[PDB]
């Protein structure tokens, strides 16, 4: 429970710094599929099977199906990407990351400071998650549905060809 | 217990051994056989910007298969979630039927031209 | 009774020098069971180009049945085919296209001219067509016909896979000797002219 | 399309399954080249030869 | 020595064994590919190389284990060796829960058939990787078209899940076996059965829905650029894939190993080797269709069939249970 | 034997069941011919037969000659033009030969159906997907031999 916990956070946070400081858009889709897969790994190790199942299902499996669709679409060959690589620059990046690294300080300093007792990794299975989802939860089901109609209908109307 | 550990050790030994297998099966193909060269051979078969539906369909299929998630999650538990379950899937079953159908009528699923 | 050919960029850029049998029996039972596979698979390229091409797919269907001998497979891309079959006449628009495909393809790999076209250019000693196929390619078993029956490919490939089962060719890239070895295999005219000669009668035209 | 065609697209569908597995309940029709040597006619046009005449002598 | 780690060890040899009796039976699912359309167009087949051909196998192993393997420099190497490594494992993953006969399973998993579906996201990542990798726009608008086909398929490839998945109660596949122990799920969920069976007819790259046959006129196909090894691991998925689908149909909507008679191994192999001669039919007999009627059938017909087969089976399951 | 028409659209399927129709008017016409068959000479004769009987050639002597220049030589045709077009089995197949009095053809000219389906080809295909080119190309029922020659 503990080595696939950490073994997959570890690989998880190596392979989304590796997307955010890669040139190849293909090559960080691909890093940031080992990272989705490494985040339900996470969440199979937390006991959460409903949560990365439905990450390995949708998050790793259609939306970023859809973006390296849309990758295949631009046939992205590296124009006004790698020619300058203005975000390697530390004048460009060094800003940021220390605004990051400052923020990330806070945020572990609030985290470090509340209770704990571990986390047991008792399984959860999908039949309370579907107990609960159209139990005290239905409200939340249908207008999600909703937002999904809306999200659809303005991708319709914005992306087409004419 | 022993048979749950014992059956996730399995899991493991056919995840590593499948993996071990496909990886040494193109080992042995990459390492054997003798190498070629020619002019032609590293230009590509030729035989000596397309449209967005492809985008389209597959953005279909995200929404709809979020959609779907949804009522993966619903049908594990439709006998303890009772009628009123039933009611509210079925107003959810209503408006996804809604939105095909206006997907259907506006030519957006309607490939040709 | 061996011949070694490289191939190192007129055409072909290949030499051919006579050389001796060298063929350690483990090496030896490695290369046989390796010619053994290479000979019981041969994936040829579906390449239609004229007459001879539809008596090839004559030869691929149920009456005839080229499948027994793993030979069916067809690939459409020269990359995936092991065999060349130039079934057709060579023309000068279609050369290059056909030294392209050809230039495509991977080791091992061979060649079979089909027709008189794709072995001396035929009946056609016209300004538009190359004679022959061995012009700009090598090949390795030539059929003649016009068009030769399909049984007649069969046996043509028949005498591949034996032309395949007594050749030496390197194992690994990575050691031993990377020449490809050919056999000079003793013709079909002067083995089969001992039976040949003895043919006496034959049916009269007459009948059926 | 409609209702009725789906029917009646899935009814030849089941039809051609039907007409290829009645295919596979029948007699093979390969020739067994080399096995079986092929049948060919008198006056098929193959192998040039020059024959002889009755008395021994070649006849051109 | 202790019977706790002869049981881990025991478990480890079945799981073992059940993998290599799955990859070989790949193998000789393309040997049978081979062999069955020589019996269904009134031929033989491959019957030389050894005795009735049953050596073949062993030939196109060694032809395409020595044939070259070749990376073109033009295209990216690390995708070009990634994808069918995915299209290999990502089926071979699928199979890997189905239970086969009591005390024979790998992973009597919680879950099952998401892992299922999830390892059918996979392949559509092979199939996309393969197409983008070859830097080739045949195989760009080839493999694009492929893609799009099975996704087409594959968002109501759960749906027709989620019947069987409403009559179980459950996600495990033991209990969706045990379900069964009376009435097969055929009868109650046709719907289910006939659009899972188009499901993952498509998914799997098969007649009628496989890219490179559906047109090589156009020399478009994303298999085009891929040669040696790599080539043969895109056929043994396929075939791999052909055998996980039919495992997962017989433990799904067939009873799985449950029979009157026979041991129950003999009647789940019996019923899978039917569903693969019916993938043998299909694809000698079905002619493919057009890439817009293939769009039109998987949305506009199927995913509604799929939501009322599931609202029907929900309201049969609550009525029933007063 | 009667001849097939269609209703008035030339679909691929229209042409597809008017070659099946025209396939059943051929075992049709290979019934009739095999039911009533004439009995007489399998050639002329006129003496430019090339080439003549052969038995006639084998013990006659002005028959060997006129073999022995006909096989040749070539037989004299007189300096005339001549036309001819058939239903080939993929349209209207015609031969014109132009002679100039001599043992060769001074002009041949040969017509095939299959360049006027090429060419008719893009008039027809004009706003369509690449997967009805293929079927378009699968039912003209061509060979590039036709076309080119
Ligand atoms: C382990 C699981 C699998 C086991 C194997 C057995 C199952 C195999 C399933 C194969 C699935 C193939 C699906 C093919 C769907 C094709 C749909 C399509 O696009 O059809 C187009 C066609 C014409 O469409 P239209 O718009 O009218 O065109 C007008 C233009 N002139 O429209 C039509 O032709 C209309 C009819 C479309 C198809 C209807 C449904 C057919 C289902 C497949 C056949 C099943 C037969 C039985 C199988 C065994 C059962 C035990
Ligand atoms: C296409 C079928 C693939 C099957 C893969 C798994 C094979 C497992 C074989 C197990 C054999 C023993 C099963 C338990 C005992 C019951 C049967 C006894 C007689 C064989
Ligand atoms: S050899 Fe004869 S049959 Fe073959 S392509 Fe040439 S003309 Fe046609």
């Amino acid at each position: 429970m503990e080595f696939a916990f950490y073994i997959c956070g570890l690989i998880a946070i190596l392979a989304t710094l590796r997307v955010i400081t890669h040139t190849n858009p293909v090559h960080a889709l691909l890093y940031l599929i080992i990272s989705l897969l490494a985040i339900s790994g996470v969440f199979f190790s937390l006991g959460a099977y409903f949560a990365g199942a439905l990450e390995i299902i949708v998050y790793a499996g259609a939306i970023m199906v859809l973006f390296v669709f849309v990758v295949m679409m631009l046939n992205l060959g590296g124009s006004e990407i790698e020619q300058e690589r203005q975000w390697l620059k530390p004048q460009v990046w060094i800003g940021p990351a220390i605004l990051s690294a400052i923020m990330l300080v806070v945020i572990v300093y609030a985290i470090l400071g509340v209770n704990d007792q571990g986390i047991d990794g008792t399984p959860i299975s999908a039949k309370a998650v579907g107990i609960t989802l159209f139990g005290p939860y239905v409200l939340a089901v249908e207008l999600a549905s909703m937002l999904l109609l809306a999200g659809l209908v303005v991708a319709f109307h914005v992306g087409r060809e004419e | 217990s022993t048979e749950v550990i014992a059956h996730h050790w399995a899991f493991a030994i056919f995840l590593i051994v499948a993996i071990g297998l496909c990886c040494l099966m193109l080992v042995g193909g990459w390492f054997l056989g003798g190498r070629a060269r020619a002019r032609s051979k590293n230009v590509p078969f030729e035989s000596g910007r397309l449209s967005a539906k492809f985008y389209l369909v597959a953005m279909f299929f995200v929404i709809f298969d979020v959609e779907a998630l949804y009522l993966f999650a619903w049908s594990t538990s439709i006998r303890e979630s009772g009628w009123v379950g039933f009611v509210e899937a079925a107003i959810f079953i209503f408006v996804l039927l809604a939105g095909l159908v206006y997907l259907v009528r506006i030519g957006a699923l309607d490939w040709t031209p | 009774d061996y011949t070694l050919t490289r191939i190192d960029p007129r055409y072909p850029l290949q030499k051919q020098e006579i050389v001796t049998d060298p063929l350690n029996v483990f090496m030896g039972k490695l290369n046989d069971m390796v010619n053994w596979g290479r000979k019981n698979s041969i994936w040829p390229y579906n390449f239609g180009l004229s007459c001879c091409y539809v008596e090839m797919v004559t030869s691929f269907t149920a009456v005839h049945d080229v499948a027994r001998f793993g030979a069916e497979v067809l690939r459409a891309s020269p990359r995936q085919a092991d065999l060349m079959v130039v079934a057709g006449t060579c023309f000068t628009k279609m050369a290059p296209v056909i030294q392209r495909l050809y230039d495509q393809m991977l080791e091992p790999k061979w060649v079979i001219s089909m027709g008189a076209c794709a072995n001396s250019g035929g009946m056609y000693d016209i300004y538009s067509v190359v004679q022959g196929v061995d012009k700009f390619i090598p090949v390795d078993v030539y059929i003649p016909g016009c068009p030769p029956r399909p049984e007649a490919y069969m046996q043509a490939l028949m005498l591949l896979q034996e032309s395949i089962g007594k050749e030496r060719r390197p194992l690994s890239w990575v050691v031993g000797d990377q020449g490809v070895y050919r056999a000079n295999m003793q013709s079909e005219r002067e083995r089969k002219r001992g039976e040949r000669i003895a043919v006496t009668n034959l049916r009269t035209p007459d009948e059926i | 399309m409609t209702l009725k065609e789906l029917l009646v697209g899935f009814g030849t569908q089941v039809r051609s399954i039907w007409m290829i597995g009645l295919h596979a309940f029948a007699k093979r029709e390969t020739r067994m080249y080399p096995e079986e040597p092929v049948y060919l006619p008198p006056r098929y046009r193959g192998r040039i030869v020059l024959t002889r005449d009755p008395d021994g002598e070649e006849r051109c | 020595i202790s019977p706790e780690l002869i049981e881990i060890l025991l478990t480890i040899l079945k799981a073992v064994v059940i993998l290599l009796v799955v990859v070989t039976c790949g193998a000789f699912m393309s040997f049978g590919e081979r062999r069955l359309l020589g019996l269904f167009q009134n031929r033989y087949g491959p019957n030389r190389v050894g005795w009735g051909g049953s050596l073949q196998l062993v030939a196109d192993m060694i032809k395409m284990f020595f044939k070259e393997d070749w990376i073109p420099k033009f295209s990216d190497r690390v995708i070009f060796t990634l994808a069918p490594m995915i299209a290999f494992t990502s089926l071979l993953l699928a199979f890997a829960i189905v239970p086969v006969s009591p005390g024979w399973v790998v992973a009597d998993l919680n879950i099952g058939i998401l892992f299922f579906l999830m390892m059918a996201g996979l392949a559509v990542y092979a199939v996309l990787f393969a197409g983008w990798s070859s830097n080739n726009k045949y195989s760009l608008l080839g493999a694009m078209r492929a893609s799009a086909q099975t996704l087409s398929y594959e968002v109501f490839l759960g749906l027709s899940l989620m019947g069987v998945v409403a009559q179980a109660g459950s996600f495990n596949m033991t209990d969706i076996v045990n379900s069964q122990a009376h009435v097969w799920n055929v009868i109650p969920q046709f719907f289910g059965f006939i659009t899972f069976a188009i499901a993952g007819v498509a998914v799997c790259h098969r007649h009628p829905f496989d890219q490179p046959e559906a047109e090589q006129e156009l020399a478009d196909g994303y298999h085009i650029e891929y040669s040696g090894m790599k080539f043969g691991l895109f056929f043994v998925g396929e075939y791999i894939g052909i055998v996980t689908i039919s495992a997962l149909m017989v433990t799904l909507f067939f009873g799985g190993w449950q029979g009157p008679l026979l041991p129950p191994f003999i009647w789940f192999a019996l019923k899978t080797a039917f569903f693969m001669m019916m993938f043998i039919l299909i694809r000698a007999s079905l002619p493919r269709p057009r890439y817009d009627q293939v769009m039109s059938f998987g949305w506009k017909i199927c995913l509604p069939l799929t939501l009322i087969n599931l609202l029907v089976t929900a309201a049969v399951i609550l009525w029933q249970a007063q | 034997f009667e001849i097939p028409v269609g209703g008035g659209v030339s679909d691929c399927y229209t042409r597809v069941m008017l070659k099946v129709e025209e396939l059943r008017q051929s075992l049709r016409i290979l019934e009739q011919c095999l039911n009533n068959m004439p009995e007489g000479p399998f050639k002329a004769d006129h003496p430019l037969t090339t080439p003549p009987p052969k038995e006639r050639t084998l013990q006659h002597i002005e028959t060997l000659i006129t073999h022995f220049l006909q096989v040749s030589w070539g037989p004299v045709m007189p300096a005339n033009e001549s036309f001819q077009m058939i239903e080939a089995t993929k349209g209207i197949n015609s031969y014109y030969l132009t002679s100039d009095g001599s043992t060769m053809s001074y002009r041949t000219r040969v017509r095939t159906p299959s360049f006027a389906h090429l060419q008719q080809i893009p008039a027809a295909i004009r706003g369509s997907l690449v997967s009805d080119l293929i079927v378009y190309l699968g039912s003209i029922d061509f060979v590039m031999s036709d076309v080119d020659r």
